[PDB]
RNA sequence: CGCAAGGCUGAAAAAUUGACGGAAGGGCACCACCAGGGGUGGAGCCUGCG
RNA sequence: CUCUGUCGUGCUGAGGAAUCCCUAGUAAGCGCAAGUCAUCAGCUUGCGUUGAUUACGUCCCUGCCCUUUGUACACACCGCCCGUCGCUACUACCGAU
């Protein structure tokens, strides 16, 4: 019951996620690991890879005033801080809900602003490891952040927001694009200007200067427009010279110069690249007179261009350690030392033990690859209908044969003896090539999606588009049987080492196990959330497990199954794209899995409540009156130092706090709580009622609990002494408040009577005739009995 | 018996007598006795 | 919010004379939001609030009674 | 008497109305608190249940 | 059961931890009668007699039910309860075919 573990992972330079950094090293993002290359020699320096995390990394930032510390933002919402000296994560920050997308650092590097796709921007302290605060604007996702202190951000709702940081609320907003979306932000390093790139190819230009009045900081000084009308991915400024680079996700990067805003900014140069660039970045090398623009493409490459300031040359490139588009097939050697990977545009064969590429060929498209025994030559069936043949040791192309006319070779299987190969195509036929010379063909009803042989070369099995499988005999091609019951067409199949089992992977999201004597389905087992691409048995039963098989599907999963006990024994995660191909070793000890990820991998009490609030307010009143006496003596520094509950509730007055704790309780509970209150607690309540009536708020509640206090303690008040003083104060204050409120409402009702009579006088009638029958609210009021 | 209970609960049909209005005769529409 | 509505209504009546508020003519005066029904609603709710505060004052003379008893002692 | 009575087959959804909670406030209870009382449980007999 | 006499503690010992039940003609004692198409003589069900202590409050503990929508209108009072997701509509993004 031996499981599988990730041991190796390779075949990848920069992913389609954003944010390349330069340091003469290029620090880019592979899927979950952030890896740093030399650009001069193609050997990577290091990889930063964490065992606790699996989510993909999508934002990189270099700290200023201290390189060899970096901030990476992942897909789950976490941030890690790495070192380039030692490849560990010193601190981790789990603050956001989803998908960190833009990082930013302070000038001093003690403060870190991270804006997500869940639209929160959270700023982080780097000496206390506490989430400082959470700035909250922005209808949808934030696409630009910068530290000006002050913060300047821009979001996908086309708003630039200028936030303060001493008082954590926004000072300014402006709307960059009227009906579009502001997509990128670029700040001048001296904070004089900011240009924001919008959806139409329009670049808006803003000038920056360096509360009760009209505050005006950002000014739309003009609009610019670039050449290509795409959603612009980034705007990067030169840290030293007067240039910037604007690019969308396309094959052009437009470098403009800093000398109307159209007179201020002119395009210096337009750089064409071989692939769609995802993120450009700036590089300045010590001792050169140039501009080292480092582009990182979506098509799996880094390019360093030299731009002459006062044309482009493809100066440096990193393409050897990765396939450039997308791996469609893998086929690993009989000696299991090297493997071949077949991608659209290329063949690249690799060593397992060193995980470094050895040979490279160019083909048009590469559906299916498999080498011939002796591992000297390889076979590739392409989309255009042909079968190409290459060889490893001399690294060349031997032969090419138009197998089918324009119909893609969907299946290639080498004979287990090793003298023939079979190509099943997108035409109806499936052809046999003996070595290569065409020996026998097989015409069948529909397009053959996948065919495989038997390990003892006895029976063949094609798998059509008609959602069916035809198992034939190998010697003469007579129909042995056919397997049915698939709702959607069969994508793959693999049959057992003794030919007593077939697994059959379909597009209806399940795999089937057939017995291959009588072809009875053993058990249809629904095991993947999407259409299962491929299946493979481990070939050797030397280890006692030959009836186990792997299945790889579009839901980013491999699954290790047991066909004897019909049970999933392991679930293999770790791929971030739809896994297209996989293969197992001939020893079966490891397997390779090649994805849409472009990364091929190798696997081995109410009254007591108001009473304590009364006491809190009483201590607050004593501290405030002592602070009044101190500030009356001298204007020296005197802190009141009130309760942390008050400075956490927000420096409210004790009157407001005790009013809220009297307001929260329902009226019957208020009656019971004031009844349960003792006469030691009564005088504090009477002082706070004096405070309410003085600073009038909830006068009916104040009078209600005051008359309840007097009526439930009338004898004790008229026997005590200090109640005379505080009750005289509350009498004067309450009588003034009641007389003020009553006189205001009396003036209101008298004015409403006057204006109502005047409006009646306006309304009465104009004409006079014989019929004064022209000169009332009515309600309905149903009642059941 | 347990499977009978599960079938009735799932495709829920219960034989409890239901609370009827006491004035279904004179007030069959069930109007509300307030503002109209 | 009755006290804050009564206070800014007091400021409104003390600022503008009665003839302006009677000859107030605004294009959005139709049905339930015309000037008659608006001033009627304001007047009747102010009558209720005034009745409440009058009951409160009459009940609030208890404090003068208690202070008179303590003056007697 | 006629139809029912021909096996892509081989046992283990709905939703603008839905899924699950939390906090506050009520009502009730010898399956709760409070005050007491009484069984059973110790010896022997035996119905019954396992 | 009440009253009156004769003798006087003498293998001639009122049930542990737990667990359950009980608030007025109730707990508990006592006998008499019947044997009703199921059950019940190793008992069942009636019937009379004698008849207390202690609660009769509170949601503090353990829970159970329910409000936060409706179901009526005056007085009067209250004053937008909170979270994690789904579903629907629209908007733009990502990358293979």
């Amino acid at each position: 019951y031996l499981k599988f573990e990730p041991s190796k992972s390779f075949g990848v330079v920069v992913s389609s996620n954003s944010n390349l950094v330069w340091s003469g090293q290029a620090i880019v993002a592979a899927n979950e690991e952030v890896l740093v290359w030399d650009i001069k020699k193609g050997e990577l320096l290091s990889r930063w890879r964490d065992e606790n995390c699996k989510f993909r990394v999508t934002a990189i930032a270099q700290s200023r005033t201290d390189p060899d510390v970096f901030a990476v933002g992942y897909e789950d919402g976490s941030i890690r801080l790495w070192d380039s000296k030692i490849a560990t994560s010193v601190v981790s920050f789990n603050g956001h809900k989803s998908a960190i997308t833009v990082l930013a650092f302070d000038k001093t590097g003690v403060r870190l602003a991270s804006g997500s796709k869940d639209t929160d921007i959270i700023v982080w302290d780097l000496v206390a490891e506490v989430g400082q605060y959470k700035l909250r604007g922005h209808k949808d996702q934030v696409t630009g952040l910068y530290f000006i202190g002050f913060l300047l951000t821009t979001g996908k709702d086309s708003l630039i927001k200028l936030w303060d940081l001493s008082s954590r609320h926004c000072i300014e907003t402006h709307v960059a694009q009227a009906n579009g979306e502001c997509w990128a932000l670029g700040v001048s390093p001296d904070f004089t200007g900011c240009i924001t790139a919008g959806n139409d190819g329009e670049i808006t230009v803003w000038a920056l200067d360096a509360l009760s009045q009209s505050v005006n900081f950002l000014q739309n000084r003009g609009t610019l427009h670039r050449s290509s009308k795409e959603r612009a991915a980034e705007v990067v400024f030169h840290p030293l010279r007067d240039y910037f680079a604007v690019h969308g996700v396309e094959k052009s990067v437009e470098i403009w110069r800093i000398r109307e805003v159209s007179d201020v900014f002119v395009q210096h140069v337009i750089v064409r690249t071989t692939g769609k660039v995802r993120s450009v970045d700036w590089a300045l090398n010590p001792g050169v007179k140039d501009l080292q623009l480092l582009v990182g493409g979506t098509n799996n490459l880094l390019e360093l261009y030299n731009i002459v300031g006062k044309d482009y040359n493809k100066a440096l490139a990193v393409e050897l350690p990765g396939h450039r588009t997308d791996i469609r097939s893998v086929a690993i050697s009989s000696d299991d030392k090297m493997l071949a990977s077949a991608a659209n545009g290329s063949l690249k064969i690799w060593n397992i033990k060193t995980q470094q590429c050895i040979r490279t060929f160019d083909c048009g498209y590469a559906l299916c690859c498999a080498f011939l025994p002796g591992d000297k030559v390889v076979i590739v069936g392409t989309k255009e209908g042909e079968l190409q043949l290459y060889d490893v040791a001399s690294a060349s192309l031997l032969e090419t044969v138009n197998a089918h006319d324009g119909h893609a070779v969907w299946a290639l299987q080498v004979h287990p003896d090793g003298r023939s190969v079979v190509s099943g195509g997108a035409d109806k036929t499936a052809k046999f090539w003996d070595f290569l010379v065409q020996s026998r063909i097989l015409k069948v009803s529909d397009d053959i999606l996948s065919l495989r042989f038997s390990p003892d070369a006895r029976l063949l099995a094609v798998a059509l588009l008609d959602s069916t499988v035809k198992v034939f005999f190998n010697d003469t091609l007579k129909l042995y049987l056919n397997l049915y019951g698939h709702k959607l067409p069969v994508l793959s199949m693999d049959i057992s080492y003794d030919s007593k089992l077939i697994v059959t992977s379909s597009a209806d999201k399940n795999i089937r196990i057939w017995g291959l004597d009588f072809g009875d389905c053993h058990k249809a087992l629904f095991g993947h959330q999407d259409s299962i691409l491929q299946v493979a048995f481990i070939p050797h039963n030397s280890d006692g497990n030959g009836h186990y098989f792997f299945s790889a599907s579009k839901d980013r999963t491999i699954k290790y199954w047991d066909a004897d006990k019909f049970e999933q024994i392991q679930r293999i995660d770790g791929h971030h794209g739809e896994i297209w191909a996989l293969a197992v070793s001939h020893s079966g000890r490891f397997l390779v899995s090649a994805s849409h990820d472009k990364s091929i991998r190798v696997w081995e009490m109410a009254g007591e409540r108001i009473a304590e609030a009364l006491e809190l307010g009483m201590t607050d009143l004593n501290t405030i009156r002592e602070w009044e006496e101190a500030r009356q003596i001298n204007p020296n520094i005197a802190p009141p130092q009130r309760n942390p509950i008050f400075v956490a509730l927000g420096n409210i007055p004790a009157e407001t706090y005790v009013l809220n704790t009297l307001q929260k309780i329902k009226p019957a509970s208020l009656h019971d709580a004031l009844l349960v209150l003792p006469f030691s607690t009564i005088p504090s309540l009477l002082t706070f009622l004096n405070l309410f009536a003085q600073r009038e708020l909830n006068v009916p509640l104040t009078c209600r609990i005051l008359f309840f206090v007097l009526k439930t303690h009338h004898k004790q008040i008229v026997a005590s002494r200090t109640m005379r003083a505080t009750l005289e104060k509350v009498r004067a204050n309450l009588r003034a408040a009641l007389r003020r409120q009553k006189d205001e409402m009396g003036f209101n009702i008298a004015a409403l009577k006057v204006v109502s009579m005047q409006l009646r006088d306006k309304s009465v009638r104009e004409y006079v005739d014989e019929t004064w029958e022209e000169k009332v609210r009515k309600r309905a009021f149903a009642s059941l009995s | 018996i347990e499977e009978l209970i599960k079938r009735r609960i799932l495709a829920g049909e219960f034989d409890e007598v239901l609370r009827r209005r006491p004035d279904m005769f004179g007030n069959p529409h069930g109007v509300r006795r307030g503002l109209v | 919010t009755a006290p804050v509505a009564q206070r800014v209504l007091w400021a409104l009546f003390k600022s503008h004379p009665a003839n302006k508020l009677s000859s107030l003519s605004v294009k959005g005066a139709r049905g339930h939001k015309s000037l008659n029904e608006v001033l009627d609603a304001i007047k009747v709710y102010t009558e209720r609030h005034y009745k409440r505060i009058e009951e409160l004052v009459d009940e609030s003379y208890l404090v003068e009674y208690t202070l008179r008893e303590m003056d007697a002692l």
